[PDB]
């Protein structure tokens, strides 16, 4: 291998995962937001913010750093975030080591200028000697061992569906949804609010509730319906009557209990209401009428399949559907993958689905970081585009 | 000519990156398995030191009889 | 005995540096600090039993 | 390797535990405790000369470690050199053929800290294999040394209550979760400062003698008496009331809060529960009686997943007209302290405040007495990669 050591920084919409290339597990996983404390004070990291969110001081405002598009928009606080990375966590100068950063798959327009900003963040500000940009669905699909794959990253900003054929990203079929982890945070808050006595600027308390107990609801209480919810009810009664007649119960009425800590209170929900939150990721028309059934992940995948046909279509269809990869932290919820399999097989009944997924709980949260980690230690520099300072010296001229 | 060269370079880049990534996945599994195995061997060292020092304490307890006389 | 002689007599060989390096394809337009192999041409004793716990 | 030549150094912010050679019968408490400090003589032209004593009052006092962090890597390496050369001189004076038997091949095991930089560890690797000329090196983490002295538990949590800081380290699958390792800037001195707030008329020494008195415990017979008498460092008798049962509470609450916020972020709940059931609490500060049990009880008070007593009381009133238990989906139903090794005689005699060092007595019996060179750098591996060979031998 090469006598090198890379810095691997992943700026997700909710989590920023930073580490080195000589390790498999990151040095730090901090949030992708910051508490402005007010002179100004920008509070960085996991434990420093939550304690500051536990102080509940006025002026403390959580501002996010990566929007729903997966790209940064507040570049000075991102700069100070990376200074916090290289100083407090990584403990290394940014001039010494090469860098590997990530971008989400786009349609083709926003890249270059953000490239320039990456230039203006690595060269003019950090004096990074060289940095590599990898594409996050390409990094996830390639670190698992594929060059043609159908990537479904269910994160906090939404569902990101990306076709990749032989190592190149099919950009017109890259479709980013909006319903993801932060939407489930809002739904869990709005539904449990009459039971917990509750029911930007208060984004300190909103982020604190979404970071302490709503995530605990997501990891323990939520379960994704493997079929459609009404179709689950029909299928489960149809199974249970066969069992009852073969030998001589409603599965929804199973009570799941959540020990809510700020009131020390049992929150009892049946399994249908546990299914109900995850039903809005696939059926967004059940909260409101402004959302089509096309807006959910169900057709949209297939929609992102079909624009890949005009990249001959029916071979691209099988090449994607035999290489489906499901990733993302929000997809760690129980039953997410089987809903993708069933909901994608009902729109393509002809083709056999062979879906692969990294079954490790931790490693699916940091799967884009792991993709950039596999892209960092490549033993040939020609395997990826390494923007040195000469590239931004060339982009300055006219 | 110039087309054969490009197509073969793209195919070699694809196959080589897939090969090295499979190698690093095997490195991941190997390092994790070594961590589990050497931890469980350290537990066996704990058990062996327990048995030896328990035999020592039992002999000294039986032996105190000579001191008592 | 002398500290350097105590060290050299014990534990019986390359040296390494933390230097800028430019990789080759020829040479890439950047550098990076890494651990490079050096080439060919590249005090006191505290007394013990003072801190022995007794 | 010869077990007489196994050298273990455990440096901290205040002191450093040093042992050269294993007893081969049972594992013993470290006898050498050298405070981590060096003397910097600023020589004209700018160069530094490091000494064991203040050379003619020309040297300044450099303490290379504070709060577990290396703040001066060159002074730390030359202080390791001072220790190592002192051991070489002692064995050469005592045995006088030691360079053929005892000093001919010295494997070094330096117990490391989580806050030490990767560049710092690579400078330590370059220094051990070049300047000290030591042929082999294990850089052992302190939390892994703690869980290898404990019965080699797969999943645990390390609470290292130092003097001015407390380290909270989760360990899953014999590996350190570096993105959840945290430290509060609060340790044994906060017990002191709380007693300064509660007892104004004393000074630093009487309150420190109270903290190091046998009558200072935390409730969770001394507890029957209102007043009790201890003795000063200078032998003066001093009486104290209920303040010998207080002062530790704020440290216990902040450690419980940081351990809770640390271990709620373990996404694999099956790993998380086994971490919660294996709470390991270390430090000299933890030599206070009843401190560990009170911290366990505070973890039970703040984070144990149980039905609320009011809801259970209403439901038991509803049953009076057998009570089944509410089953929650929360991980942390059981919180336990990890079971201590009760089979080391000298370590039971001298206490388990320094049990981390004990793991180094076990691991250097593991690796240094077995032919596999998987987790120490050889001269082969050093001549191949340098300090970059350190990241092929990690746990």
């Amino acid at each position: 291998t090469l006598n090198r050591k890379c810095v691997v920084i992943h700026n997700g919409s909710h989590r920023t995962v930073a580490g080195f290339s000589n390790v498999e597990l990151p040095q730090c996983i901090i949030p992708s937001s910051y508490i402005k404390r007010t002179e100004a004070e920008f509070i960085f990291g996991t434990y420093n913010m939550i304690d500051a969110a536990a102080e509940k001081r006025n002026g403390d405002e959580v501002y996010t750093l990566v929007d729903s598009q997966g790209l940064p928009y507040n570049w000075d606080a991102l700069e100070m975030q990376w200074r916090y990375l290289y100083d407090t966590q990584l403990k290394v100068s940014p001039e010494e080591l090469p860098l590997v950063i990530t971008m989400p798959a786009t349609n083709g327009k926003p890249d270059m200028a953000i490239l320039e900003r990456y230039y203006e963040l690595a060269f003019d500000k950090l004096n990074v000697p060289v940095f590599q940009i990898v594409i996050e669905p390409l990094a996830i699909a390639l670190s698992m061992g594929k060059s043609s794959a159908f990537v479904i990253d269910i994160g906090a900003s939404g569902c990101n569906v990306t076709p990749i054929i032989d190592g190149i990203v099919v950009k017109n079929a890259v479709v980013r949804s909006k319903f993801g982890g932060d939407f489930l945070d809002f739904q869990v808050h709005e539904r449990l609010a009459p039971l917990i006595k509750e029911e930007q600027k208060r984004s300190t308390d909103v982020w604190y509730e979404a970071s302490t107990w709503i995530q605990q609801f997501k990891s323990t209480m939520l379960q994704v319906s493997e079929k459609d919810l009404f179709e689950l009810e029909r299928y489960y009664k149809e199974q249970a009557d066969i069992y009852a007649k073969q030998q001589e119960n409603n599965p929804l009425v199973q009570k799941k209990n959540f020990l809510f800590k700020p009131l020390n209170k049992t929150l009892t929900l049946d399994l249908k209401e546990c299914y109900q939150f995850a039903e809005y990721l696939f059926k967004p028309q059940l909260i409101s009428d402004k959302f089509s059934p096309e807006d959910g992940l169900g057709p949209l995948m297939a929609k992102s399949v079909k624009k890949a046909g005009a990249s001959s279509p029916e071979q691209v269809y099988s090449l994607l559907l035999t290489n489906v990869i499901i990733t993302g932290s929000t997809s760690l919820i129980e039953g997410m993958e089987q809903r993708i399999i069933k909901e994608l097989s009902i729109r393509f009944p002809q083709y056999k689905l062979t879906t692969f997924a990294n079954q490790v709980m931790m490693d699916r949260k940091i799967q884009g970081w792991l993709g950039a980690l596999t892209m960092a230690n490549l033993p040939s520099w020609s395997l990826g585009k390494w923007y040195s300072k000469e590239d931004y010296e060339t982009l300055k001229r006219d | 000519e110039k087309r054969k060269k490009e197509r073969n370079l793209h195919l070699q880049k694809i196959n080589s990156i897939i090969d090295f990534i499979k190698e690093r996945q095997s490195e991941q599994w190997s390092r994790q398995e070594r961590c589990f195995q050497f931890g469980r061997l350290g537990a066996s060292l704990h058990n062996q030191m327990e048995k030896d020092e328990q035999k020592r304490i039992e002999r000294t307890a039986k032996q105190r009889l000579a001191a008592l006389k | 005995m002398d500290p350097q002689t105590l060290i050299t007599k014990a534990n019986k060989k390359e040296s390494w540096r933390y230097d800028w390096y430019q990789p080759s394809k020829e040479k890439y337009p950047f550098r990076y600090k890494t651990w490079l192999r050096n080439q060919e041409d590249e005090e006191d004793i505290l007394d013990l039993k003072e801190f022995d716990r007794r | 390797f010869r077990q007489d030549s196994i050298l273990i150094i455990y440096p901290r912010s205040q002191t450093t535990l040093v042992q050269f050679g294993l007893n081969e019968e049972t594992f013993t408490v470290p006898e050498l405790e050298i405070p981590t400090q060096i003397y910097r003589t600023t020589r004209q032209d700018g160069s530094y000369t490091y000494h064991s004593t203040n050379k003619d009052n020309k040297a300044e006092l450099i303490k290379p470690i504070q709060n577990g962090e290396i703040i001066d890597i060159s002074a730390f390496t030359q202080f390791l050199r001072l220790i190592f050369v002192s051991i070489l001189s002692d064995r050469a004076n005592k045995n006088q053929d030691a360079f053929e038997a005892e000093l001919s091949n010295i494997p070094l095991l330096l117990i490391t800290h989580h806050s030490w930089s990767q560049s710092d560890l690579e400078i330590i690797t370059q220094y051990v294999f070049e300047s000290l000329e030591i042929n082999n090196l294990i850089q052992l983490p302190a939390s892994l040394a703690a869980t290898y002295s404990m019965i080699s538990l797969q999943n645990c949590c390390i609470i290292d209550v130092g003097t001015h800081h407390t380290d909270i380290i989760p360990i899953v699958d014999y590996a350190q979760l570096d993105h959840l390792v945290s430290s509060i800037p609060m340790g044994g001195q906060s017990i002191n400062d709380s007693l300064k707030k509660l007892l104004p008329q004393w000074d630093d020494d009487q309150i420190e003698s109270l903290k190091k008195s046998p009558i200072f415990e935390v409730l969770s017979k001394n507890s029957d008496l209102e007043f009790n008498t201890f003795w000063d460092e200078k032998g003066n008798e001093i009486k104290v009331g209920k303040q010998r049962f207080q002062g530790c509470n704020n440290l216990i609450k902040n450690i419980s809060n940081r351990v809770g916020l640390t271990l709620d972020n373990i996404d694999d709940i099956n790993k998380a529960k086994a971490v919660w059931e294996n709470i390991i609490i270390v430090g000299g500060t933890t030599s206070i009686s009843g401190f560990k049990e009170a911290l366990l009880g505070q973890l039970l008070k703040d984070h144990l997943i149980i039905e609320p007593e009011e809801e259970k009381s209403k439901r038991e009133e509803e049953a009076k007209s057998f009570v089944p238990t509410i089953e929650y989906v929360q991980c942390p139903t059981v919180i336990k302290l990890a079971k201590y090794p009760d089979y080391f005689p000298e370590w039971k005699k001298s206490g388990y405040s320094e049990i981390i060092f004990l793991g180094a007595q076990i691991v250097s019996k593991q690796i240094f007495t077995h032919p596999k060179d998987t987790f120490y750098i050889t001269r082969e591996k050093y001549n191949m990669k340098g300090p970059a060979a350190l990241w092929d031998v990690q746990f």
